[PDB]
């Protein structure tokens, strides 16, 4: 059968000294459902590039990397970012998220873009949650949560969006093997889920937890071893995010308002003092 | 001008670490509001100098549009202009860096 | 006024990471001047409104 992902010939390349280098070269790789690859292979090698490739962040302008048959080629960047809706579920060893938002918002957060109520997404988020076997931490800013719950957090992040496809920077290299490998146990369920996941390494140790290591070296793969509804929501939920982003600064959001106030306060003053003066 | 206050306390804000590893080199707890307040009152000055500068320059562009209306320098002006933006600058630097002063290089290190 | 937009920019400035994360989540590339820019006029007319409440006070 076909594979969702034709990665064939593929190769980025980037400028310097006015003229790009061999961060990639031509590579063929087919991808099924429920894949757990590893993305072994020297670190600078532009191999985390090729996962940029694989979360699309750039077109290789060469190649046809045939996404569930179509190649990157052909759609527009936001219909790719459509595709990470669709699909990508992106988890990084660094967990990054607001320090803003409550977990279920840093969960909440990529079916916003989604059009979709938030109370039924918030439920489905719960379930995530209850999936991460998280639930008083909810409420949490991620500050106040343990490293590895964070990840879960991105896990469950990455589930919101159903997880089709799922990149992973370093999974468990920020904390500890036990946590870590069980997460790492978590994404093989996801793989019992089947749902397509592909950790990237440099080291061979966590990788024997994946199913297909493959090794890249000098460009190539040395080896294959197996709405306007947004926008009004965006009007009120981002009002509340705005409300948080003054939380992160009241009074910074003070001496501003301020200056807001004595201006306009100061505008209809003499306005109509002048104007009634003047009558 | 007041808005520059915030700017500041931005910038200080900023320095966290960068306050942890002053005092760590033995800054007095007055120092910091020195320098800083000397650089904000400074800003306050250059912005004084440009801002009578383009001032002038109206002064000339009014010079162009003579209708009997006539120029005439008030230096007095000047320089309580130029005290008014100093005033201006101390009043603004003052309260943030002795909130910088207040605080502890520990703090200013070990946070992350 | 004006100053405020050298604050939001100083305050987007250190959101780069978290611009980061958002585009990672897909985001279109008009939703951040879109959130953003409806903040800034957001504080606009909520000081405007404090402010006329003021002015209000003033009269």
């Amino acid at each position: 059968m076909t594979p969702l992902l034709e990665l064939k010939d593929i190769r980025r390349s980037y400028p310097a000294g006015d003229e790009q280098v061999e961060v990639l070269k031509g590579i063929s790789l087919d991808i099924y459902a429920g894949e757990m690859v590893a993305i072994v292979g020297a670190s600078g090698s532009g191999k985390s590039t090729l996962m940029n490739i694989l979360g699309c962040l750039d077109k290789a302008t060469s190649g046809t990397y045939r996404v569930a048959g179509q190649d990157v080629a052909t759609l527009d960047a936001d219909a790719l970012a459509q595709l990470r809706r669709e699909h990508f579920g992106f988890i990084f060893q660094r967990y990054h998220l607001l320090s803003h938002l409550t977990a279920e918002q840093n969960v909440e957060v990529p079916a916003v873009y989604a059009g979709l109520e938030r109370k039924q997404r918030l439920l489905r988020a719960q379930e995530l949650l209850q999936r991460l076997g998280l639930e008083d931490r909810t409420e949490y800013y991620p500050a106040q949560l343990s490293g590895g719950q964070q990840q879960r957090v991105s896990i469950a992040r990455a589930l919101m969006n159903g997880g089709q496809v799922i990149l992973a920077d370093e999974p468990t290299g920020a904390l500890d093997s036990h946590s870590g490998e069980e997460v790492m146990a978590i994404l093989h369920q996801l793989r019992d889920r089947g749902h397509t996941v592909i950790i990237v390494t440099h080291d061979p140790q966590v990788a024997a937890q994946a199913e297909r290591v493959i090794e890249i070296r000098d460009g190539e793969i040395v080896r294959n071893p197996p709405g306007w509804r947004q926008f009004v929501s965006g009007f009120n939920e981002a009002l509340t995010m705005a409300w948080r982003a003054l939380a992160a600064n009241k009074m910074r959001t003070l001496l501003t308002m301020l200056g807001i106030i004595i201006g306009i306060a100061s505008v209809v003053s003499i306005v109509v003092v002048g104007d009634a003066a003047k009558q | 001008g007041i808005g520059v206050m915030n700017i500041m306390l931005v910038s200080v804000t900023e320095r966290t670490r960068e306050i942890g590893i002053r005092m760590a080199v033995g800054a007095r707890a007055s120092d910091v509001l020195q320098q800083f307040l000397i650089e904000a009152v400074l800003v306050c000055l250059v912005g004084g100098a440009l801002g009578i500068t383009l001032s002038l320059l109206i002064a000339f562009t009014l010079q162009l549009f003579l209708p009997g209306w006539e120029i005439g320098f008030s230096p007095l002006a000047l320089l309580l202009a130029f005290l008014c933006s100093t005033v201006t600058g101390i009043l603004f630097g003052w309260l943030p860096a002795r909130n910088a002063a207040r605080l502890d290089p520990v703090d200013a290190l070990a946070r992350e």
